[PDB]
């Protein structure tokens, strides 16, 4: 069906506006996820960091009671 | 404003389109993907 | 073809710079990616 | 002639087919950065989980020496 088939000069502004449309909607949600992605690279950094301190609170206490029970028996 | 030209310019359209389509399929699982990081720290 | 052609011109102009806008996006996307992974190295 | 601002119907043909060239580029790029996405959320997962898991253990270690510290010092 040719005739119904093929679009219009009207039809084919029309449809060039609506993708426009889309591919804006998408420019924006695409930087609204960087801005994020960007928002958990920091927050999985600073808590990796405070894992690694616990961590190591932990050792050092660890350490500290071994060493504070062979200090005595003895 | 030709056949040829409206006929060619209707499949480009319409294949432009679909493309779309899944393009924003892949940017709703771009969506999805990036919700779940925000959860990676937590529990 | 008057301004049909001229409309149809604007439109399709505009169309290419917004998905030239996408693509910059979309590079940025993949080098904060590229960062990720070197969180966990 | 045809005004220099203004698509003859070949150019905007030429016009057509760049943007369908384009577009199936931004597509593959976007299937491409979402398998780039599911690769880091995935290895972010195993990330974090070994940091609770290594917490976890030392938290226990530095626990159970307290413990052991108390009931022999006596």
């Amino acid at each position: 069906h040719p005739n119904l088939d093929t679009f219009t000069p009207e039809e084919l502004l029309q449809q060039m506006k609506e993708l426009l449309t889309e591919n804006h909607q998408l420019k924006e949600a695409m930087k609204l996820n960087n801005q994020a992605m960007k928002g958990r690279f920091e927050e999985l950094s600073a808590w990796t960091e405070k894992q690694k301190e616990e961590r190591q609170f932990f050792e050092i206490q660890s350490k500290e009671a071994k060493e504070r029970l062979m200090a005595l028996s003895h | 404003p030709s056949s040829n030209t409206l006929v060619e310019m209707t499949l480009g359209m319409k294949k432009l389109k679909e493309e779309m389509e899944g393009v924003v399929k892949e940017l709703a699982e771009n969506n999805h993907i990036l919700e779940r990081f925000g959860s990676l720290t937590m529990d």
